[PDB]
């Protein structure tokens, strides 16, 4: 923090508010925020020759909020990679008024990665042959890719300093599936066919069936199970899972804490059923997403092999390898032909949502000894129990919940899946799990 | 060292855009 | 080695969702509206944007 601190003050930062924001100013910033994000994320990159080659990081464009030949290509990446590689510095012990030096060099190695990753992208020919580009045009893609991330992160600092609500890893992963769901149901876009002309979105095709066919029974039927557009038996289920997700986030253990350093403070401790907030999603979709980009690039270079034939076997879909085993079965109505491909899909789902959220809970400091040590150092103790044995009473809880929260969590992705909800299952669990982390901000705010 | 406002950050949002548009009808009425 | 830590983790989990606070109907009136209303914000003003965007995307491109 010493030898890189003369590269670590000349980015731009964002200075703390002097007075408290009001829930008026907030939410304004963050509707600017959101307003920068999308108009950002419709603008074309300049330079682009053909975006028809099949996109290389299709399958990392929901979590990281990309997409694909625009100026929001890397999308929440700026923000992810830098907080990733601020706390794989500090774990391996490379790095230890420090604050301002450790959130100056994270924006700035924050845009290392930024142009790294500006340059992956170029050289996967998803914009055309670099040598066709030519330098100049590939330099100045990337000078585009760069402003851009430096724009996504004084829009998530602007969020997180206090100018706004919650922060841009939340906001723009929600804003891309919730406006994917809302185009999905009114898309203007008409598919033509030898059938004629249909929309592509389930409500504007509902109307234009109901109003140019005769056989109106026919065009409900049609119109409720597409399986060539989406049809409204998914933006059904949308709804209903969206429904089921609302139900079972609302649970909590609400533990009665009672402080004891200033007596007469009574409060409600609530330890969630979803303690880790939609953060196993996030882990599982990453780790799948990440590794059909990469069973994908192998599956092109080295092809034949059999390290490549056991990670992933595509098309572009999986059909085999171990990619196949953790993509999601085309609804319930293709496991019927293979059982045991289902079977492992359920089973890793939820095991795989249960050990990274039980993990998480020791790793983001969030264990039951983490919380019995706030509690310590609060002054809290449980209401109806003793003041050394809310460790015992927090390890009876924290542990199970984050767990069952896995595993419930698991098994509503699996059920939007085998739903066929628009959305996917991770993209309603995080829109949901997303949108509830700004109505409590709402509510903690309206009530302060 | 450098700390800007939120209107400066808005303000260069918004001429990002604006350069990218330039660029790209530049682009258009001169090919 | 499976049964036993199997059955304990369902106990656990059965005692606690039996223990959590679940909602009731005006919990869950009040977060369904609240989640309708940021999705429709969200959505929509993206539907929108994109909306304006596809005729602009056309012309310059
Ligand atoms: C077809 O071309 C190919 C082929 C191929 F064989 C491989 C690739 N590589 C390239 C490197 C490009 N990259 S990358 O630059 O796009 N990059 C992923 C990088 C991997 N590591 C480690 C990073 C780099 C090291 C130093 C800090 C971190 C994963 C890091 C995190 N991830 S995450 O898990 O997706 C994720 C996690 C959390 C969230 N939240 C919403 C909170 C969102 C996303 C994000 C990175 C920004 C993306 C792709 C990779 C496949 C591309």
């Amino acid at each position: 923090l010493e030898v890189i601190k003369p590269f670590c003050v000349i980015l731009p930062e964002i200075q703390k508010p002097e007075r408290k924001i009001q829930f008026k100013e907030k939410v304004l910033w963050t509707a600017i925020t959101l307003f920068i994000f999308l108009v950002c994320c419709q603008i074309p990159l300049f330079g682009i020759m053909s975006s028809d080659s099949a996109d290389p990081f299709y399958w990392m464009r929901v979590i990281l909020a990309s997409n694909r030949g625009t100026l929001m290509e890397l999308g929440i990446s700026p923000i992810v990679t830098s907080g990733l590689i601020m706390q794989l510095l500090a774990g391996a012990k490379i790095i230890e008024k420090d604050r301002a030096l450790f959130n100056g060099a994270q924006k700035l190695f924050g845009m290392i990665i930024t142009i790294g990753q500006s340059i992956v992208y170029v050289m996967t020919g998803m914009y055309g042959d670099p040598s066709e580009m030519g330098a100049g045009i590939c330099l100045l893609i990337t000078i585009q890719l760069f402003v851009a991330g430096l724009i996504v992160l004084l829009l998530d600092e602007l969020l997180q300093k206090g100018y706004g609500l919650g922060s841009g890893i939340s906001l723009f992963i929600a804003t891309n599936i919730c406006e994917t769901i809302v185009w999905k149901a009114f898309s203007p876009t008409t598919v033509n066919t030898g059938r004629g002309m249909e929309f592509e979105g389930a409500i504007i095709a509902l109307f234009h069936l109901l109003a140019t066919r005769t056989d109106k029974v026919r065009a409900l039927r049609e119109a409720f199970y597409r399986q060539n557009l989406p049809n409204l038996m998914n933006l059904i289920a949308t709804i209903f899972v969206f429904a089921v997700v609302i139900y079972f986030q609302g649970f909590r253990y609400e533990l009665p804490i009672r402080s004891t350093k200033v007596r007469g403070q009574i409060g409600i401790y609530p330890i969630k059923l979803f303690y880790t907030s939609n953060i196993p999603i996030i882990l599982q979709s990453a780790l799948v997403s990440n590794l059909y980009v990469i069973s994908q690039m192998l599956s092109a270079r080295f092809s034949g092999n059999l390290l490549v034939s056991l990670l992933g076997t595509w098309s572009a879909y999986p059909v085999g390898g171990l990619c196949y085993y953790l993509s999601p079965p085309e609804s319930f109505g293709s496991v019927l032909e293979d059982p045991v491909h289902a079977v492992v899909y359920i089973v890793f789902m939820l095991g795989s949502c249960a050990f990274f959220s039980k993990t998480w809970i020791e790793v983001s400091g969030s264990s039951p000894r983490d919380i019995a040590k706030q509690f310590k150092d609060q002054g809290m103790v449980i209401n109806g129990k003793r003041e050394t044995s809310i460790y015992r009473e927090l390890k009876k809880i924290i542990p199970t919940a984050a767990a069952f929260g896995g595993l419930c969590i698991g098994a509503l992705s699996v059920l939007a899946d085998f739903l066929g909800a628009i959305g996917s299952g991770t993209g309603i669990l995080l829109a949901v799990t997303i949108i509830y982390q700004y109505f409590e901000i709402f509510v903690k705010e309206q009530s302060e | 060292g450098l700390k800007v406002g939120p209107v400066p950050v808005l303000v260069m949002s918004l001429l990002f855009i604006a350069s990218v548009f330039m660029l790209h009808i530049w682009g258009k009425y001169t090919r | 080695q499976f049964v036993e830590p199997s059955r304990q983790f369902v106990k656990d989990s059965i005692r606690l969702v039996k223990r959590c606070t679940k909602p009731d109907r005006k919990e869950f009136q009040k977060i369904a509206m609240a989640t309708a209303i940021g999705f429709a914000i969200m959505g929509f003003i993206g539907f929108f944007v994109k909306l304006i965007h596809i005729p602009i995307n056309n012309i310059i491109v």
